[PDB]
C-alpha cells in the first residue's frame, strides 16, 4: 504494498485529546517518542496536511492554535526542566522546517525528492503561521538559555578560578572544571537525542561559553586575589580543556571559543611584562577585547609571585590610559553576562519520507487514522 | 491552484484564549 499519502486524519471532537496526548503528556526522554527525533513535529504537520487537503482553513487554524497553546502550557508548568525545553524547541523548529519544506515554494524544495514534492500543501499558504512558530521558537530558545545558565552558574567560578589543577562529579563536593564539562556533556547529549538542528546546537553552545567567560572574567575583576601569573596559567589550562571539549563534539566552528576572547586576553595580560614602553605598547596592541577599565583593573590587582617580582607602577598604568585615549571605549568594568546573541533558525530540510512514518502505539493516538 | 494566505492569530492573540 500500500502506498500511503503521508497524511493523518482526526475528528474535530478529538482535537483536544490529540494535543493532550501528543503535547501535554509527552515525556521528553520517553523511548517511543525518541525513536524518531522530531516525531511530534512530523505528526502535527501530517495532520496539517490532511486539514489542507480537506480545504478546511478553520481546522488548520484550530489545530495550530491548540498546538501553540499546548506547547506554552507545557513550558509554563515544566519550563525549568531543560530536557522539556530542549524537546519542544527542537520540535517547534522541525515543525517550522516542515511547513517550509512542504510549502510549495520552490526556494524550500531544493533538497526534496520527487516524492517529497508530491507532499506540498495545495490549498493554503501558511506563512503567517510560520512567523508565529518562529516567534514561539525564539521564546523557547530564550528560556533554554536561562535554564542552562541557572544550572551552570553555581559551578563556574569554582570550576574556572578557585579550584586548582574517568571524571568525578565533583572534588569532595566542590565544583571543578570536570563538573562543568560533565554538565555540558549532558546538555549536548540531550540536544542531539532530540534532533536539534546542528546550527542551533552551535548557537546554544556559543551562548553557554559566553556565559562561562563572562562570569569568570567578572569575578576575576571583582576579587582581589585572582590576578597573578599563576592564575593566568590556571585560566589557560581551563580554556584549553573547554577547547578540547569543542573538538570532541565537532563544535570548533560554533563561534564558542571566540566568545572567550576577553577572558583569554585577561589571562595573557597577567603573564606579560609590565614595565617598559615596549611592554605598554604590546598590552595596548594585545588587549583589543578588553575595555580600558578592565585592563587598568587587572594591572592594579596584579600580585607578584614572590619578592623577585614587583607590582605594576602607577606611571605604567597612566601610560596605557594615555595610549588608549582615543578609543571610543565603553566606560564599563563588567561584561554583561545576561547578553543573548540573536538566534536564527536556518532552514534544515529532512530526508524523512512522510508516507513511511509510523506512530508508536504507546502514545495513545489510536483515534488518528493514517492516510 | 492558488494558495490563499491564511490570517493567523498572533502569538500574543493566542495567549488570550
Amino acid at each position: 504494498e500500500k502506498d500511503f499519502q503521508g497524511m493523518l486524519e482526526y475528528k474535530k471532537e478529538d482535537e483536544q485529546k490529540l494535543v493532550k496526548n501528543l503535547i501535554l503528556e509527552l515525556k521528553p526522554r520517553g523511548v517511543a517518542v525518541n525513536l524518531i527525533p522530531g516525531l511530534p513535529a512530523y505528526i502535527l504537520f501530517m495532520c496539517v496536511r490532511h486539514a489542507d487537503y480537506l480545504n478546511d482553513d478553520q481546522k488548520v487554524r484550530s489545530l495550530l492554535t491548540s498546538t501553540i497553546n499546548s506547547i506554552k502550557k507545557v513550558l509554563k508548568k515544566r519550563g525549568d526542566d531543560f530536557e522539556t525545553v530542549s524537546f519542544w524547541l527542537s520540535n517547534t523548529c522541525r515543525f517550522l522546517h516542515c511547513l517550509k519544506q512542504y510549502s510549495g515554494e520552490e526556494g524550500f524544495m531544493k533538497h526534496n525528492t520527487s516524492r517529497q514534492n508530491e507532499h506540498c500543501l495545495t490549498n493554503f499558504d501558511l506563512a503567517e503561521y510560520r512567523q508565529v512558530l518562529s516567534d514561539l521558537a525564539i521564546q523557547i530558545y530564550q528560556q533554554l538559555v536561562r535554564v542552562l545558565e541557572n544550572i551552570l552558574q553555581p559551578m563556574i567560578v569554582s570550576g574556572m578560578l578557585e579550584h586548582e589543577t574517568t571524571s568525578s562529579i565533583a572534588d569532595e563536593g566542590t565544583y571543578t572544571l570536570d563538573s562543568i564539562l560533565r554538565q555540558l556533556n549532558s546538555f549536548h547529549s540531550v540536544m542531539c537525542q532530540h534532533g536539534m538542528d546542528p546550527e542551533l546546537i552551535k548557537q546554544v553552545v556559543k551562548q553557554m561559553f559566553y556565559i562561562i567567560g563572562a562570569i569568570t572574567l567578572n569575578n576575576l575583576l571583582l576579587r582581589k586575589d585572582m590576578c597573578s601569573w599563576s592564575k593566568g596559567m590556571q585560566i589557560r589550562y581551563n580554556v584549553s580543556q573547554l577547547e578540547e571539549w569543542l573538538r570532541d563534539k565537532n563544535l570548533m566552528n560554533s563561534g564558542a571559543k571566540e566568545t572567550l576572547e576577553p577572558l583569554i586576553q585577561a589571562a595573557q595580560l597577567l603573564q606579560v611584562k609590565k614595565k617598559t614602553d615596549d611592554d605598554a605598547e604590546a598590552i595596548c596592541s594585545m588587549c583589543n577585547a578588553l575595555t580600558t577599565a578592565q585592563i587598568v583593573k587587572v594591572l592594579n590587582l596584579y600580585t607578584p609571585v614572590n619578592e623577585f617580582e614587583e607590582r605594576v607602577s602607577v606611571s605604567f598604568i597612566r601610560t596605557i590610559q594615555m595610549r588608549l585615549r582615543d578609543r571610543k571605549d565603553s566606560p564599563q568594568l563588567l561584561m554583561d553576562a545576561k547578553h543573548i546573541f540573536p538566534v536564527t533558525f536556518p532552514f534544515n530540510p529532512s530526508s524523512l519520507a512522510l508516507e513511511t512514518i509510523q506512530i508508536p502505539a504507546s502514545l495513545g493516538l489510536g483515534f488518528i487514522s493514517r492516510v | 491552484r492558488p494558495r490563499v494566505l491564511l490570517k493567523a492569530p498572533t502569538l500574543a492573540e493566542m495567549e488570550e484564549m
